[PDB]
C-alpha cells in the first residue's frame, strides 16, 4: 500500500493514450487484479538533463499531503521492468497512478451536447469549493484552475486535478511568489497587474470564472494578451481603482496597464439571466480586490451552496464515451 | 498510507552490509564519511541546511535496504544530494555535484564514480526513489531547535550559546544513524539537553514552569530521560576516539 515504486506496470492493461501532459504521455488502463480504471501519467528519465523531472517531484510532494473526495489523489507509483543483473543498462520509466475520470469540464462544454441545470451547477460548485477549502486550509495554492483541470465522472463526482504547478503558502507572514501563473482566461486582476505576494484569492477568482462559464457555456474572459485580458475583466467587473481596491496603486503595472476608460461594474446586468443566489456568489467571487474577494469557506456558507445535500442530488445525463479525438 | 522509517538497536545491527560481513565499526565509518561528503559538497555549492539533511536522510535510509559492498558510499551520497536539491527546491546541475565531488575526494575515492561519473549518479536515482518509496517530504531537528528555543525566556547570551551548541550537535547527529532511531522533534530536544548539561545550564528555569525538572515535556510528549541520555551518548561517542573537539 505504502511501498510505492516497486510494483510493476504489468499489473495494469493499457487501453490507450488519453493525451499529453506536462512530463509525458497519459494512458487509460485497467488493473488486472481489481478490475479498476486508472490514468497513468508516464514519467520518462533516460532522456532529460537533470534526471527525474522536478515538476513531477513537486506533484508527488503535494498529492501525498492532500487526501480529499473532490481532489484527484495519487494511488501509487509503478515502474517498467528492470533486466537480469545490470541496473546501469536498465533505462525504463515510472508511472503515476490516478483514479480514472470520464470527462473534463472543458470537453463537456465544447461539445455542446450537455446542458447543466441549477441543481447540476450547485453540485459541481459545492464539490469544487470543498476540495479547494481543504487545500487552502492545508496552506496550498493550486495556481492553475481552469475547465480542463476539473474532472468529472459519470456518477456525478467532481475532482480538482493537476497540482503540477501548486505551491505552499505562508499565512503567518507574507512572502514573494511566481507572478505568471494560471492560464490567462482564468487569471485574476492582481496577477495581471504584477502582484508577487498573492493569496488563496487567486484560486477563488478562477473558480468564479468557471461559475460564470457554467451558465454561458463559454469562457467569460477570453483574450490572448495580459492587457486585453484586463480590458475584458474591466468591462464586466469595473476598472480597477482605489475606491474599489485601495491597495491597487501599490501594484507594478497599475499605470502601464490601464483600460480604455474607467468602466462601471455591470456583472449583475450582463448576468441577469442567472439565478439571484447564484448571481450573489458570482459577484463576490469576481470582486477585483483580493482582500474583499470571497474565500472558499465563505462560498460554501453562501445561499447558493448552503443547503446543497450532495447525496440527495441525482447524477446528470452525461455523454457515455468519446469517439477518440 | 505512509511508511515507517524507524528501526530498533537490534534491527540496526542486522543491516544489509552487516549481513554481507561488514563489521559495525566499518559501517559506522562509511556512514560518517558519506554524511560528511554530502555535507561538504552541498556547503561548497551553497545549499540550505535542510537540503543537506534531506540528502543525508535519504543516504541513511538507502543503506537499510542495500549493502555498502554493492553500492559505493560517495556515488550514493552524490545521488542523494542531487535528488534532495530538487525536492527542497534548491536544485543543482548533476554536472556541478560531480565537479565539487572531484575537488574534495582523492583519486581512490573518486574511482568509485567510474568512467562516466554523471551517468553513475543518474542511473542510481531510479533505485534511490524506489528505495525511499517516493516518500520525499522529510522534516529535520533544526526547525524544532528554533521553535522550542524561541519559547525560552532568560539570559539571551546563554540561550544563544545553547542554540549554537545544539545546532552543532544536530550536524554531528547526521553522521550517525540517529535519524533512523528517533523523530526530529526528539533529537532537537536531545541536543538542547546535551548543550545545557555541557554548559551547566538549568533549562527548566527558562520555561513557563520554572520549578519542574522535565522542561522538555512542554515540547515533546512522553519521552523518558534515558532516551535523551542515549542520544547524547551516541553524539558524544563521535568525539571519543575520533579525535574531534566539541564547541566553545
Ligand atoms: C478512445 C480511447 C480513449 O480512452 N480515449 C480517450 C477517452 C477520454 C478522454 C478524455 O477526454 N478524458 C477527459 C479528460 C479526463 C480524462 N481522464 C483522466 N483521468 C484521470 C487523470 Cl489523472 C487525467 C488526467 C490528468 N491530467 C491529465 C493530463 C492529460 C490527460 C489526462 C489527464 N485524466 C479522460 C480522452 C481520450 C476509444 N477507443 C475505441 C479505444
Amino acid at each position: 500500500e505504502s511501498d510505492w515504486g516497486k510494483r510493476c506496470v504489468d499489473k495494469f492493461d493499457i487501453i490507450g493514450i488519453i493525451g499529453e501532459g506536462t512530463y509525458g504521455q497519459v494512458y487509460k488502463a485497467k488493473d488486472k487484479d481489481t478490475g479498476e480504471l486508472v490514468a497513468l501519467k508516464k514519467v520518462r528519465l533516460d532522456n532529460e538533463k537533470e534526471g527525474f523531472p522536478i515538476t513531477a517531484i513537486r506533484e508527488i510532494k503535494i498529492l501525498r499531503q492532500l487526501i480529499h473526495r473532490s481532489v484527484v489523489n495519487m494511488k501509487e507509483i509503478v515502474t517498467d521492468k528492470q533486466d537480469a543483473l545490470d541496473f546501469k543498462k536498465d533505462k525504463g520509466a515510472f508511472y503515476l497512478v490516478f483514479e480514472y475520470m470520464d470527462h473534463d469540464l472543458m470537453g463537456l462544454l465544447e461539445s455542446g451536447l450537455v446542458h447543466f441545470s441549477e441543481d447540476h451547477i450547485k453540485s459541481f460548485m459545492k464539490q469544487l469549493m470543498e476540495g479547494l477549502e481543504y487545500c487552502h486550509k492545508k496552506n496550498f495554492l493550486h495556481r492553475d484552475i481552469k475547465c480542463s483541470n476539473i474532472l468529472l465522472n459519470n456518477s456525478g463526482q467532481i475532482k480538482l486535478a493537476d497540482f503540477g504547478l501548486a505551491r505552499l503558502y505562508n499565512s503567518e507572514e507574507s512572502r514573494p511568489y511566481t507572478n505568471k501563473v494560471i492560464t490567462l482566461w482564468y487569471r485574476p486582476p492582481e496577477l495581471l497587474l504584477g502582484e508577487e505576494r498573492y493569496t488563496p484569492a487567486i484560486d477563488v477568482w478562477s473558480c468564479g470564472c468557471i461559475l460564470g462559464e457554467l451558465f454561458t457555456k463559454k469562457p467569460i474572459f477570453q483574450a490572448n494578451l495580459e492587457l486585453a485580458q484586463l480590458e475584458l475583466i474591466s468591462r464586466l467587473c469595473g476598472s480597477p481603482c482605489p475606491a474599489v481596491w485601495p491597495d491597487v496603486i501599490k501594484l507594478p503595472y497599475f499605470n502601464t496597464m490601464k483600460p480604455k476608460k474607467q468602466y462601471r461594474r455591470r456583472l449583475r446586468e450582463e448576468f441577469s439571466f442567472i439565478p439571484s443566489a447564484a448571481l450573489d456568489l458570482l459577484d463576490h467571487m469576481l470582486t477585483l480586490d483580493p482582500s474583499k474577494r470571497c474565500t472558499a469557506e465563505q462560498t460554501l456558507q453562501s445561499d447558493f451552496l448552503k443547503d446543497v445535500e450532495l447525496s440527495k442530488m441525482a447524477p446528470p445525463d452525461l455523454p457515455h464515451w468519446q469517439d477518440c479525438h | 498510507t505512509k511508511p515507517c522509517w524507524y528501526w530498533d538497536k537490534k534491527d540496526l545491527a542486522h543491516t544489509p552490509s552487516q549481513l554481507e560481513g561488514l563489521d559495525p565499526a566499518t559501517e559506522a565509518r562509511y556512514r560518517r564519511e558519506g554524511a560528511r561528503f554530502i555535507f561538504d559538497v552541498g556547503t561548497r555549492l551553497g545549499l540550505h541546511y535542510d537540503t543537506l539533511a534531506t540528502g543525508i536522510i535519504y543516504f541513511h535510509r538507502f543503506y537499510m535496504f542495500h549493502s555498502f559492498k554493492q553500492f559505493p558510499r560517495y556515488v550514493t551520497g552524490a545521488c542523494c544530494l542531487f535528488l534532495a536539491g530538487k525536492v527542497e527546491e534548491t536544485p543543482k546541475k548533476c554536472k556541478d555535484i560531480i565537479k565539487t565531488a572531484r575537488s574534495l575526494l582523492n583519486d581512490v575515492q573518486f574511482g568509485q564514480f567510474g568512467d562516466d561519473p554523471k551517468e553513475e549518479v543518474m542511473v542510481l536515482e531510479r533505485i534511490l526513489l524506489q528505495t525511499i518509496k517516493f516518500d520525499l517530504q522529510v522534516e529535520h531537528p533544526y526547525q524544532f531547535l528554533l521553535k522550542y528555543a524561541k519559547q525560552l525566556k532568560g539570559d539571551k547570551n546563554k540561550i544563544q550559546k545553547l542554540v549554537q551548541m545544539a545546532w552543532t550537535f544536530v550536524n554531528d547527529s547526521l553522521c550517525t544513524t540517529l535519524s533512523l532511531q528517533w523523530e526530529p522533534e526528539i533529537i532537537a530536544v536531545a541536543v538542547m539537553y546535551l548543550a545545557g548539561r555541557l554548559c551547566k545550564f538549568e533549562i527548566q528555569e527558562w520555561t513557563s514552569k520554572p520549578m519542574y525538572r522535565r522542561w522538555w515535556e512542554q515540547f515533546v510528549q512522553d519521552v523518558p530521560v534515558d532516551v535523551l541520555e542515549d542520544i547524547c551518548h551516541q553524539i558524544l561517542d563521535l568525539y571519543s576516539q575520533g579525535k574531534q573537539q566539541m564547541p566553545h
